[PDB]
């Protein structure tokens, strides 16, 4: 059976029914080396979830696919039961492991709704392969279509709106929107991109080594010279990694803030989010649905002097680093998605209008 | 009427010369003619003629400045008073950034002074002139600063939040000042205003001393019926000016009412 990992540190009174875990220890501690409960690709995903080596929001979707692919692949079925019921029994624990390793993007969320949609409307009349096949080849139809055809639209949907001689604020690590300010570099656009970054994760260094790569002129700062800069800024950036009902953007924790500051300085904020990381879920704070980091992640090394290092013997001292937060829907201007440019309060409308209704 | 007589004698003569500097030669004049408080007394009664609110700020302040010294009293705030606009451009011009796009009202001499102190520092900056057209009076601001030699557009009347989002600082004369910091100006400094704080943008006043009349209106028509006359004033409040640029320095807001308890009414 799969245990629960405990709880690492002294936890926020705000943040006391939200969980937090390390990384130093692993769940897999007490599990069998031929993976029999959990699949073994399952394992490796959960691996390399909690190590931090997948941390991009499309990256986590396009792993997940590819090992929910490796599981109905070594799929069997037994005598006298359905696919249909028996699959959907099975990959819940799965999800479980999944989820008590790192907590789950509301991309693989939909993605776990569609999957389930799927195997749910599979024919009883259907052999095991067939169904295997039909389930294969409908995770790469979606991956392929909505990955690369949602990229490519939302792509030429910003080159359309980038023009000559403007420059781009970007914040965080986001293949979305690296991709459009590639596409939008080679095809003939002039423009520099000024990179903020935040701690501790550091992730700007991936985007920013992706522009120095593809010949673009960059500017790397961080949080405070933000606010420095964006009187010089005309356009910013934004990598979504979820939209809500209400219009909200959750994204990286340093996104509200820029919104916030980019407001008061008149620069319009641009995120940049396909319509599958949508939610019928919503939230109006960072406080009652987000991700616990590393508290053993906060402290650096400003000479020699680490002043966090043993911060568990004060029992007074807490330490949070948090991943998710929302933006108030005045705040965000553009929505731009594969469909086409629509603002903040059309996220429900297009959750219709791709709900099939 | 002599001291019309005067008073126009005093202010057609120098068509750069403002109209209570006259007014306040004018009460000098009848002053050097007791016998000559009466007739100061007398002209001050009877100049009903310009609805500015500085021509009567400034009789009010000299009234009180008044009260065989009055003389040399009437003559060195006089001296003040002229050498004021010289302290008004070397406190002023100090802010323009090289490369700004500068926003203007209407006409005034003030803002021309502080422009071409600007342009005496080696500084280079494009103009927008709002036209403010009850009468074209923006055009000739335009005018007069294209002979200045700087990049000035005319821009229509109702363009002022068409070009706030370019323009970074907003800098405009007033013609009158109220006590807690608002001014009494031109209609279109309102929405100016509204608009330049809806865009963040910092809103300047450049005015002298000699304007700080004791009124406070509330709303639009709290400001006086005979200061009004399609009106031709409207009034901004304290919370849409970011400062204020006096021959006693640059002065927040909340200064002005500090010099009129100091100096009480």
């Amino acid at each position: 059976q799969v245990p629960t990992r405990k709880d690492y540190g002294s936890k926020v009174s705000l943040f006391s029914h939200l969980p937090q875990y390390s990384r130093q220890n692993s769940l897999t501690q007490f599990m069998s080396i031929p993976s029999s409960v959990i699949h073994p690709a399952m394992v490796r995903l959960g691996l390399q979830y909690s190590q931090g080596l997948v941390s991009g929001s499309n990256a986590r979707c396009i792993a997940l696919l590819r090992a929910l692919q490796q599981v109905i692949q070594d799929y069997t079925t037994p005598p006298n039961e359905e696919l249909s019921r028996d699959l959907v029994n099975k990959l819940k624990p799965y999800m479980s492991f999944l989820t008590q390793c790192r907590p789950l993007s509301a991309s693989m969320h939909n993605a776990i709704k569609f999957l389930n949609k799927e195997i749910t409307s599979v024919g009883s009349s259907k052999r095991e392969e067939e169904a295997k096949s039909e389930l294969r080849a409908a995770i790469d139809r979606y991956v392929q279509e909505k990955i690369v055809l949602a990229a490519q639209a939302i792509s030429r949907f910003a080159y359309q709106k980038i023009s000559n001689g403007d420059v781009i604020l970007v914040y965080g690590c986001s293949s979305l929107v690296s991709r459009i300010l590639q596409e939008a570099w080679t095809e003939g656009r002039r423009f520099r991109v000024v990179v903020v970054d935040s701690r501790p994760w550091l992730e700007g260094r991936h985007t920013l080594r992706s522009l120095v790569h593809a010949g673009v002129p960059a500017s790397y700062l961080l949080i405070p010279a933000a606010s420095y800069v964006l009187p010089e800024v005309s356009k910013v950036l934004l990598g979504a990694h979820a939209l809500l009902a209400n219009g909200s953007v959750m994204s990286r924790v340093g996104t509200a803030q820029l919104a916030l500051v980019a407001r008061a300085h008149n620069v319009p904020v641009l995120v940049c989010c396909e319509t599958y990381k949508f939610c019928e879920r919503v939230q109006t704070d960072a406080f009652v649905s987000n991700e616990l980091d590393d508290p053993d992640d906060l402290q650096c090394k400003r000479g020699e002097h680490v002043a966090l290092a043993n911060w568990q013997n004060h029992a007074s001292l807490r330490l949070l680093n948090l991943v998710y937060d929302v933006t108030p829907p005045e705040l965000v201007d553009l929505v731009i998605t594969e469909l086409g440019m629509i603002p903040c309060s059309s996220v429900p409308v297009v959750l219709r209008v791709k709900s099939s209704d | 009427k002599e001291l019309i007589e005067y008073f126009k004698s005093q202010m057609k003569e120098d068509p750069d010369m403002a109209s209570a500097v006259a007014a306040i030669r004018t009460l000098l004049e009848f002053l050097k003619r007791g016998l000559r408080a009466n007739l100061t007394s007398a002209i001050e009664t009877l100049c009903g003629v310009d609805s500015s609110v500085a021509v009567s700020s400034g009789g009010e302040l000299f009234l009180r400045f008044i009260s065989k010294i009055m003389i040399e009293r009437g003559e060195l705030f006089l001296r003040r008073i002229s050498l004021s606009r010289n302290k008004i451009a070397d406190l002023c011009h100090t802010f323009i950034k090289d490369g700004a796009t500068i926003l203007t009202h209407a006409y005034s001499r003030v803002v021309l002074r502080v422009l071409e102190a600007a342009v005496a520092a080696k500084k280079r900056f494009s103009v927008y002139v709002t036209e403010s057209q009850p009468d074209l009076s923006g055009k000739k601001m335009a005018k007069a600063l294209c002979h200045l030699n700087v990049p000035v557009t005319v821009v229509l009347d109702a363009a002022v939040g068409y070009i706030m989002e370019k323009a970074d600082l907003v800098i405009v004369g007033a013609e009158g000042v109220v006590e807690n910091g608002g001014i009494i100006n031109k209609i279109g400094t309102n929405q100016m205003a509204v608009c330049a704080k809806a865009q963040n943008k910092p809103f300047y006043v450049v005015a002298e001393s000699f304007k700080f009349v004791r009124l406070f209106p509330l709303n639009q028509q709290d400001v006086p019926d005979k200061f009004k006359y399609h009106p031709w004033v409207d009034y901004t409040a304290p919370s849409l000016i970011t400062l204020l640029f006096t021959d006693l320095g640059v002065l927040t807001p909340s200064a002005v009412s500090d010099e009129l308890i100091k100096l009480y009414l």
